[PDB]
């Protein structure tokens, strides 16, 4: 839901140590740029997303 | 996390550090030294007096 | 019926690898497979104290 | 004196319990074992069981149960109980009894009124312990003497 | 010494005033609170017998 | 399930570390008992190795 | 059953007689545990072993009959106890029926 000066907070996931995409949003492309980091643990509960 | 650090033997003074996991919050780490004792192996043999 | 329920296991986490520490009361199967196209299975009897990396 | 020793019991009751394998079915039982402790060597086990024992309703060789709040009592000869092969009861002092019981995966002990037949089993493993480097079952007519650990067999 | 309790009365744990065959459940209450009490083997074999 | 999963520091000491892996499991319908599952004792074991 | 509540019925020479269910005993390797006899069936509970052996008590006349034949314990789920729990997860089994149904 967009409110009308906001800012809207999304979640994501990922594989790249250093991820960049362009985020569509209802008409227009922002672009995303970052550096992730490794997880703390090596074996998890759940599948890959 | 293995986490491996180094303090000087001097008692009173407080010991500060913090540990940065690359990608999560800093964990603040205290350590403040008060009495450091040194209590070696005694062993008796005699006794004397007047 | 009631059927036991063996300890806990002790599992110990590493890179692509699980440890388990296994203290059995009595013999127990130990029945493991892989989730892809080959599942590898080991279908084991523990009855001693045994660690399975 | 031997009344000084027995004074705690004398402050207690016998009471019922569960027993998951009775004498048809799963019972609320007067004679409900807590534990069985074998850890002596020359095949000496210590019940801890629900009853009482050396104590009338002292008197020598008795088993002083519970039966719906109604506290009876039989003689210690009436009782049996068996893991294996059949055990043979020492004597008791209060929740405890000190049996001769071969090895097993189980305590069943058993007692019999005028038809009612009660009993109770439970899944304790009861092991038989030798002591030094030749392994027996049942210890030897002669030999030598080693230092063991039995249970000893007076309340002290 | 060692003073057992059955009320703000700090008596001898081998003197009891009681016994067993006299009170059904206040040779119970003594020996309620003095559980944590290096005296209670003194105060139980003294409080049974007269 | 090893040795020293009970650490008395003398024979009378009052005060043991404790670390058996005791877990609480939920009773029977229409029974009053507490069940429980523990690794086995490490000094028995240790007594067999 | 012959009605009358926990009785044997047995061929005696010819004159059929009876005794209590309660004066029978009988034991694979240990003693068992009779439930219920219901015309030429028994209902025990008994551990495992090689043989089965019944056995009565008259006056001063004892019965038995000795047979070869394996009786065998069988646990449920992938955890071989020889004596049932006293507790656990429950879980499906397949016993015989105490009733005459």
């Amino acid at each position: 839901e967009l409110t009308e000066q906001g800012s809207a907070t999304i979640h994501f996931s990922t594989a790249n140590i250093h991820p960049e995409f362009r985020l569509q949003i209802c008409t227009s492309y922002v672009t995303c740029k970052g550096d992730c980091h490794p997880p703390k643990d090596h074996i998890v509960t759940h599948p890959q997303y | 996390y293995e986490h491996a650090t180094t303090m000087p033997s001097q008692a009173g003074i407080s010991y500060n550090t913090i540990v940065n996991r690359a990608g999560y919050a800093p964990l603040p780490i205290s350590i403040t030294p008060t009495k450091i004792k040194l209590i070696p192996t005694v062993n008796l043999e005699y006794v004397t007096c007047h | 019926c009631t059927v036991p329920l063996a300890p806990e296991p002790m599992i110990t986490f590493g890179f692509r690898s699980v440890s388990l520490k296994l203290h059995p009361k009595n013999p127990t199967y130990l029945i493991t497979r892989q989730l892809a196209d080959e599942p590898h299975y080991t279908h084991e009897l523990i009855s001693e104290p045994a660690v399975r990396n | 004196s031997t009344e000084e020793l027995f004074n705690e019991y004398k402050l207690t009751r016998p009471y019922m319990a569960r027993c998951i394998r009775c004498a048809v079915g799963s019972c609320h039982s007067p004679i409900a074992i807590e534990a069985v402790k074998s850890d002596g060597h020359d095949g000496y086990v210590r019940l801890q069981t629900s009853s009482q024992y050396g104590l009338d309703s002292l008197k020598g060789r008795t088993m002083r149960y519970d039966m719906h709040g109604t506290i009876k009592e039989i003689p210690l000869h009436q009782v049996s109980l068996y893991t294996s092969r059949p055990c043979h009861i020492v004597d008791g002092h209060g929740y405890f009894l000190l049996a001769r019981c071969p090895a097993g995966d189980s305590i069943t002990m058993e007692f019999k009124k005028d038809s009612v037949r009660h009993s109770c089993s439970v899944p304790y493993e009861v092991k038989f312990n030798p002591v030094g480097r030749e392994l027996y079952t049942h210890p030897p007519e002669h030999g030598v003497e080693q230092a063991c650990q039995v249970y000893a067999h007076d309340a002290q | 010494t060692t003073m057992c309790l059955l009320a703000n009365v700090t008596f001898p744990c081998a003197q009891p005033p009681i016994c067993y065959d006299r009170k059904p459940a206040e040779t119970l209450a003594m020996l309620s609170v003095n559980v944590d009490n290096p005296g209670y083997d003194e105060l139980l074999e003294a409080a049974v017998k007269c | 399930g090893a040795f020293g999963d009970i650490q008395s520091r003398t024979v009378s000491s009052s005060d043991l570390y404790a670390n058996t892996n005791l877990v609480l499991q939920r009773p029977k319908a229409g029974a009053i008992h507490v069940p429980y599952t523990q690794a086995p004792s490490g000094f028995e074991q240790w007594k067999k190795d």
